[PDB]
């Protein structure tokens, strides 16, 4: 399956709400996993399940989504939330990610 | 009879705009209220069957959400189209009312 | 030898078959079918239950805790192992059959299934 | 879907106005379903004027339900309005309606509650000539 | 230093839909359901309180999902009548005829296709208006004679209603309330377990509940939302009243064929004079059970308001009048005489005149009827009024009207009592008991 | 609770390298772990994985060169990289898949934790 | 609670006794019982074991194949009975309650009742 | 007591029934309902009796098993289960934990305790 | 998911394989329209219920591994223990020995828990 | 290799309702024999 991850350059102030979209090209259920990559750092696992949220990740971070059609929703982006977030499905082998969406500050 | 009390009963709004309409009951409804739109010359369209769920068909844009006496219909970003006479309905029992109809006209 | 070739056999030459008749339990024109295979497996699953709540689940021959009363049959093992068959056994303590049913249920499960949890801790 | 209005776009002062809706996707046969008569007057809002349930009851604005008189055919998939003693104050646009009433996931895609099936109407305008 | 102890044949259950089937001890095809046991085991659940809601049963549901499919099936193979949608000649009955009954009959003559299909022959038949529809005249037509499929009843499967038993599959088991008080939603205290429900005759009537079980200490009201001036009203009585009807006209019935091997079973002629159809009640019992009905209504109105009863506002016949089948007749009876009180705050008999149709729509369907075959001699029933379908105007003074349609709400009316649920027998639970 | 890689570096068009992880805050002989790749013009890719009772799954592309493998005793986790090739060029992490419902092994490739990542270069 | 023992006291070495005790203020059939010994200049020694329904007995080696421990939930009667007795056998028996219990109820390994034991002389 | 008449006592008397319910698991139009009501009680019954014998547990009504109890599926101590709760109240708790609580049966006993056996019956 | 994990180990070693015998085992269970779903839903039940009748005549019921008292006979396969546990899976295993299946189920029949079961009827005597 | 009546999963009345889940599990080193005209 392939992932396409849409818009590639967001940019927002650090108090703006996001939305970050992805696009499978098969159905996947809710097979699919959101990540936070900081420059020079491990990508960290927000969101599996495409609606489940982690332990350790604020309630800030929220998933929807189904099917083909899945959302990353930052209810208030702060100054630790730009970062590199990627779509991953697991739903057929191999694994796939999206390019990623590069979070910017204005 | 249950009275319906509708405000704005005029709003001008331009594209793009956040639209807030409220209807006001004279006796709890128990979220039975739907609202719909209609442009001058055709029948009412409805937008929500219940008090926040979507009617399908209707673009995202419109919402609402409510309970008692107290419901609301929110445009989110008005588009050049969504103008007309707003009104809000509801079916808890008989006789089925109206409100008076807010009237969006444009900015 | 065969499925029931044992019929005519004593209970005891009888009881060297049990596979034989067991492994033939379970195997207009189209719903006929379809309610044959049904029944066979109810009647297969209602006799797994009993054999189960017994205390005897995967065996063909079970031994009990359940002491033989005298007023069921009074034969000695001579008369109903050796000069007997199973199609006269049954005949004989059908009266009986759910009395002893009953008591292997009482005894063979809810006793000692009660007593295996007791003894798992001392 | 398809809801059709039929009749007379005039009526005398003191007579009656009848008009037919003719219902084109079979849900006139279909359970938890009601079928409204509403009429606007210009320059106002909407007033229900009653309705013919699945059951083949009927209800009326408390206001009207001395002269209207709501009935139905199932097999020719038309409901009938017959409004008695028409006036001056009757003209409206009159419409006929569907709302469905499934509060119980009868059926296996959600109906809506509100009305989601208009007519065009008929613009009813009281005159002696 | 607990460990899992798995137990199987734990008396637990969670609320379910599953398929229920039928036990008896016909259009219900009774003969087809799995025997009754003659010894059905009740089982008190005692400290069990089950949260139960008549309005959310899905036994109502599956029941009426039954007895369509079981009205179709006993009629797929029964005589079309196609062939009679023709132009008929009919003009008044005046033999014998009293007031009440004039316009009632029509003697409607028509060219039929006889024995042979080349040849054709003219036969007739009576009708009644209501199945007589004007073409433009003497000139008429059957109602909904070309937008509809006629189908004759077989006139040897009989329409009396038997109790059918509904029971649940194993694994699944059926729970009763048995709380006297109990209104139909909430937490019942006094719950039990029945393999399957009570027999359930389906009576199929509208505006008055006719047979069926009784109510066990008060005359209850029960409602989805009493608020709520849209949704019905259901009346379960205490006691009955009883209703003597009857369809006082000597008929005899005539056999005219219309292909190889069936007939059309016309209403032939009336011996002696015709009168009309009609029911009675006890004046005095139907005026002191509408007592106990208003004392109840006014429990949720006010203690100050006054009580009204009226006839139905309008609609379909079937919904107007109170429509029933009386020994495979349909009567349509005006109930007007029984619901025209005003109750305030502070030996004789009542008479119902009934109409009499053939040509019936059953489940409110599209493009399905059923004709009724005459049925010849003179009927009489009695039956149990032990309920009443009421709706409120709403829009100091409540008016309470007749209602009725839809079918769910008679065996609503017997199936409030009774939930599905299944059984969950495998849990597990901490013990001290380590494999 | 990190994973820290180490090995790395360049190679030749077709020659070999290994890569180290090690592991510090979790149990690593119940864990199923991954490597996955970042190429500076591709994005993330899975390359391959070894389950806790040692059977290894691969990625097509690098299916018969790669080799995975776990030693729970140092709680290490090494990849054999042969014949390497310029498309291998990436920045390699090893991941720790979320634990779930009983699979028999088989892994869910929801990658709960990885590492800073260690940086491959073919040439 | 209450347990008194109703048993006898004196038998010649080779005979048998029973020793029946009596339990009151609380209920018998949801506690194990046991019988203690105790010798005229000795400390305490465990003798047997009893649970709650009366289908599992234990006993001390020294008794195994002497001596039967029983108990009728329906009259709150323990019962002990001792064959072939011998002098070293002389003792006060007491009618301890507890020292096992269900897999249902709180594991208790101890004695928390006693009561009036009987003495016991073999000569 | 009857089928489910045990469902308002307590976890521990309810315990002793299990036979009751047991019991009762097995056993055009009106037809076709009746086959399907018994095709679901047989894939019903067996669905159960599958899992039984996943967990090592065929055969038997009640399976003690060896996995410990985990403090967050419950906190309660025995007391407050067996004597002071129903299985319905215990169901209603124990809701959010069946599935993993099935699976470490299925895990953690009748598949590494198979091997163990498998091993220990090789000497 | 009951699915998740099915078959997984299909291509891995039969030991490594022998350790997710619970994984294929919880998804062997679970008009003509209609009665084709009926055909289906009670062969996939007569399917199971087959071969837990053959566990249980072979003394093996309520197990996922087994041992017996039937010796292995060379001329079935040849392989040690290495090449049948560490080095093939278990379709490779099955293509092997499927011409002697019926043999070996043979014999645990009437090599063993017909006399085992009659032996222990006798032990359980004394 | 079988012959066996399949059954549809979809989201008419003679399939099943509610979809089939798309989850797929790899069967790792399998290599299967396929004939799409078979
Ligand atoms: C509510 O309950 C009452 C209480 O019984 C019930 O009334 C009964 O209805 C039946 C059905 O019509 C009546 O039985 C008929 O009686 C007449 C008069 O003698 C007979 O001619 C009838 O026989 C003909 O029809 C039969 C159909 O099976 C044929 O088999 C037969 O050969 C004849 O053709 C038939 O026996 C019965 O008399 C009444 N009882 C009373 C006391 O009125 C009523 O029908 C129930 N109502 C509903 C809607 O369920
Ligand atoms: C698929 O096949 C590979 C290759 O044989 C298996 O992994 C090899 O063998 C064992 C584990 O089975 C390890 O000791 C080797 O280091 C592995 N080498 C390579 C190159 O993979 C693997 O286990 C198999 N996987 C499955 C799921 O069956
Ligand atoms: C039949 O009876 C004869 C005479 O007792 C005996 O020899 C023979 O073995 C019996 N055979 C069977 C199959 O019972
Ligand atoms: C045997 O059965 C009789 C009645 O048939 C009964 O009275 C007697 O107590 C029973 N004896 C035993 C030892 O079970
Ligand atoms: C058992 O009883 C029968 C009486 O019919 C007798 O002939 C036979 O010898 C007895 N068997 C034994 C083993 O004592
Ligand atoms: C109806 O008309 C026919 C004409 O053929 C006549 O024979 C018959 O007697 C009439 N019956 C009645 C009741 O008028
Ligand atoms: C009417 O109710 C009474 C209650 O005593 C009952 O005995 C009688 O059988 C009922 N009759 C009918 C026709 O239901
Ligand atoms: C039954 O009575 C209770 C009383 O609390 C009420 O809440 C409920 O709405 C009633 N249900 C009905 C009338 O269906
Ligand atoms: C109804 O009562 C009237 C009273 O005059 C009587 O003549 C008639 O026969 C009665 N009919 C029935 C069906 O009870
Ligand atoms: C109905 O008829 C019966 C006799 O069949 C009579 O005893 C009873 O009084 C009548 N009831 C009414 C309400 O007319
Ligand atoms: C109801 O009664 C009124 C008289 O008050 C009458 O005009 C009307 O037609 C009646 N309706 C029905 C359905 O009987
Ligand atoms: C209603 O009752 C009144 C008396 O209160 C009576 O005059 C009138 O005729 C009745 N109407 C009907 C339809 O029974
Ligand atoms: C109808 O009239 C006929 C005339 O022959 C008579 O024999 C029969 O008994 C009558 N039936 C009834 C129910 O009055
Ligand atoms: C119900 O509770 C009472 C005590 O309140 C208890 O005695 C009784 O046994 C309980 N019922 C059941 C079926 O356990
Ligand atoms: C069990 O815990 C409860 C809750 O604290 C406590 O009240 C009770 O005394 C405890 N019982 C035992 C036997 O530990
Ligand atoms: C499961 O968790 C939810 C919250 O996510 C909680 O509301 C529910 O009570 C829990 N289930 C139990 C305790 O059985
Ligand atoms: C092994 O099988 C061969 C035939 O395949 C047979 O001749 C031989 O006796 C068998 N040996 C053992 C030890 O089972
Ligand atoms: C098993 O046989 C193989 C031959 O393929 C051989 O290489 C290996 O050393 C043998 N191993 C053992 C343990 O016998
Ligand atoms: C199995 O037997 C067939 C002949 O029936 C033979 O062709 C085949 O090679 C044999 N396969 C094995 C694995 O022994």
């Amino acid at each position: 399956v392939q992932m396409t991850q849409s818009p590639s350059s967001l940019s927002a102030s650090v108090g703006d709400k996001v939305s970050i979209t992805c696009r499978a090209s098969q159905g996947i259920a809710d097979a699919l996993a959101w990540y936070q990559q900081k420059p020079g750092k491990a990508p960290k696992l927000l969101i599996y399940g495409a609606s489940n949220l982690e332990s350790g990740v604020p309630s800030r971070f929220s998933g929807s989504g189904s099917g083909t059609d899945f959302s990353l929703t930052i209810s208030s982006l702060q100054a630790e939330d730009f970062a590199v977030y990627y779509c991953q499905q697991r739903n057929s082998h191999p694994p796939t990610f999206g390019q990623g969406t590069r979070v910017e500050v204005k | 009879d249950i009275q319906m009390t509708q405000s704005p009963s005029s709003l001008s709004a331009s594209v793009g705009d956040r639209v807030t309409i409220t209807c006001r009951t004279s006796e709890n409804v128990n979220n039975c209220l739907n609202w719909y739109q209609q442009k001058p010359g055709k029948a009412p369209k409805l937008l929500i069957y219940r008090t926040s769920t979507l009617q399908r068909g209707v673009p995202s844009r419109f919402s609402g959400t409510g309970s008692g006496t107290d419901y609301t219909l929110t445009i989110s970003s008005l588009q050049s189209e969504d103008f007309g006479t707003y009104y809000c309905q509801h079916y808890y029992g008989t006789p089925l009312t109206f409100g008076g109809g807010t009237m969006v006209d444009i900015k | 030898l065969g499925f029931l070739g044992a019929a005519g056999s004593t209970m005891g030459a009888a009881s060297m078959t049990l596979t034989v008749q067991a492994r033939n339990l379970l195997s207009v024109w189209g719903i006929k079918q379809l309610q044959a295979r049904v029944l066979a497996v109810e009647r297969y699953l209602r006799d797994q239950q009993l054999l189960g709540i017994w205390g005897c689940s995967g065996k063909l021959i079970c031994c009990t805790n359940v002491p033989w009363n005298s007023s069921w049959s009074n034969r000695n093992l001579s008369e109903i192992w050796d000069n007997m068959t199973w199609l006269q056994w049954d005949k004989e303590i059908s009266n009986y059959t759910q009395i002893i049913y009953g008591l292997l249920e009482e005894s063979q499960n809810q006793q000692e299934k009660n007593e295996q949890d007791l003894l798992a801790l001392d | 879907v398809q809801l059709q209005e039929s009749g007379p776009g005039r009526v005398k002062p003191s007579e009656t106005l009848s008009l037919t809706c003719a219902v084109s996707d079979d849900s006139f046969g279909s359970s938890y379903f009601y079928w409204s008569w509403i009429r606007q007057a210009p320059g106002k809002g909407l007033e229900w004027i009653g309705y013919i349930a699945y059951s083949g009851g009927v209800r009326y604005n408390p206001s009207l339900s001395s002269r209207v008189t709501i009935s139905r055919n199932i097999h020719e998939r038309q409901f009938y309005l017959r409004l008695t003693s028409m006036t001056a104050a009757d003209t409206a646009v009159y419409y006929c309606a569907r709302h469905c009433e499934d509060d119980y996931g009868y059926y296996s895609a959600a109906q809506s509650y509100g009305l989601d099936s208009w007519g065009q109407g008929i613009a009813v305008t009281v005159s002696p000539s | 230093n607990l460990w899992v102890t798995v137990y199987y044949g734990v008396p637990v259950w969670k609320d379910a839909e599953t398929t229920l089937f039928c036990a008896s001890d016909n259009v219900w095809a009774t003969h087809a359901c799995v025997p009754t046991d003659p010894n059905p085991q009740e089982i008190h659940l005692e400290n069990v309180t089950e949260e139960f809601n008549m309005w959310k049963n899905n036994m109502v549901e599956q029941m009426h999902t039954d007895i369509i499919s079981l009205w179709d099936q006993s009629l797929k193979p029964c005589v079309k009548l196609t062939p009679l949608c023709v132009t008929l000649q009919c003009t008044n009955v005046t033999n014998n005829i009293t007031d009440d009954m004039r316009g009632e009959l029509k003697n409607c003559s028509f060219n039929m296709t006889t024995e042979l299909r080349d040849k054709r022959q003219k036969v007739h038949a009576l009708f009644y208006k209501l199945d007589i529809v004007p073409i433009n005249n003497t000139s008429y037509r059957l109602i909904n004679c070309n937008t509809a499929a006629i189908t004759q009843a077989c006139p040897k499967v009989s329409f009396e209603p038997i109790p059918i038993h509904y029971c649940a599959p194993a694994g699944f088991a059926i729970l009763k309330c048995k709380d006297k008080k109990f209104n139909g939603t909430g937490p019942c205290p006094s719950v039990s377990t029945v393999q399957c429900t009570h027999g359930i005759k389906p009576v199929v009537s509208t505006q008055l509940l006719l047979n069926g079980s009784l109510a066990e200490e008060e005359v209850m009201i029960r409602s989805k939302d009493i608020r709520n001036n849209a949704k019905n009203i259901l009346v379960q009585f205490n006691t009955p009243v009883q209703i003597n009807c009857t369809r006082p006209n000597n008929n005899t019935r005539k056999s005219i064929r219309i292909g190889p091997g069936q007939w059309f079973y016309a209403t032939g002629d009336i011996i002696g004079d015709i009168r009309q159809a009609h029911c009675n009640v006890s004046k005095a019992t139907w005026n002191e059970t509408l007592g106990k009905v208003v004392k109840q209504l006014r429990k949720h109105f006010g203690n100050n308001t006054i009580i009204r009863f009226a006839n139905s506002s309008g609609g379909d016949l079937e919904v107007t009048t109170h429509s029933f089948n009386c020994g495979g007749e349909f009567f349509y009876c005006d109930t007007s005489g029984l619901f025209n009180s005003t109750w305030i705050s502070n030996n004789d008999s009542i008479t119902l005149p009934c109409r009499i149709k053939q040509i019936i729509n059953m489940w409110q369907r599209i493009g399905q009827a059923m004709y009724a075959p005459p049925i010849q001699g003179v009927i009489r029933c009695v039956s149990n009024i032990t309920g009443l379908i009421l709706t409120r105007d709403g829009g100091t003074t409540e008016t309470f009207r007749p209602s009725g349609g839809d079918m769910r709400d008679n065996w609503r009316s017997e199936l409030y009592k009774y939930k599905v649920v299944k059984i969950e027998p495998l849990g597990v639970a901490p013990t001290r008991c380590k494999r | 609770v990190q994973l820290v890689e180490s090995g790395g570096g360049l190679a030749k068009p077709g020659g070999s390298l290994r890569l180290s992880c090690a592991a510090s805050g979790f149990t690593f002989s119940r864990s199923i772990m991954h490597w996955v790749r970042q190429a500076p013009g591709k994005g993330l890719e899975w390359v391959s994985t070894i389950n806790y009772a040692g059977s290894t799954y691969y990625a097509d592309s690098v299916r018969g060169r790669f080799v995975i493998s776990r030693d729970n005793s140092k709680n290490t986790l090494s990849l054999q990289m042969n014949s390497v090739r310029p498309e291998d060029r990436a920045v390699y992490h090893c991941a720790k898949d979320k634990e779930g419902y009983y699979s028999g092994g088989y892994p869910l490739w929801y990658f709960d934790l990885w590492g800073p990542g260690t940086p491959v270069t073919i040439s | 609670v209450q347990l008194v023992e109703t048993g006898g006291g004196l038998v010649q070495p080779g005979g048998s006794l029973k020793l029946s005790c009596r339990a009151s203020g609380y209920t018998f059939s949801s506690f194990a019982m046991s019988w203690v010994r105790q010798a005229p200049g000795k400390g305490l020694e465990w003798v047997s074991l009893i649970n709650d329904r009366g289908g599992l007995t234990f006993y001390v080696d020294s008794v195994k194949g002497r001596f039967t421990i029983s108990r009728d939930n329906s009259k709150n009667t323990l019962s002990l009975q001792m064959h072939s007795l011998r002098d070293g056998d002389t003792a006060v028996y007491y009618c301890a309650t507890g020292g096992m219990s269900s897999a249902l109820q709180s594991s208790k390994y101890y004695f928390d009742f006693w009561g009036q034991g009987a003495l016991v002389t073999v000569s």
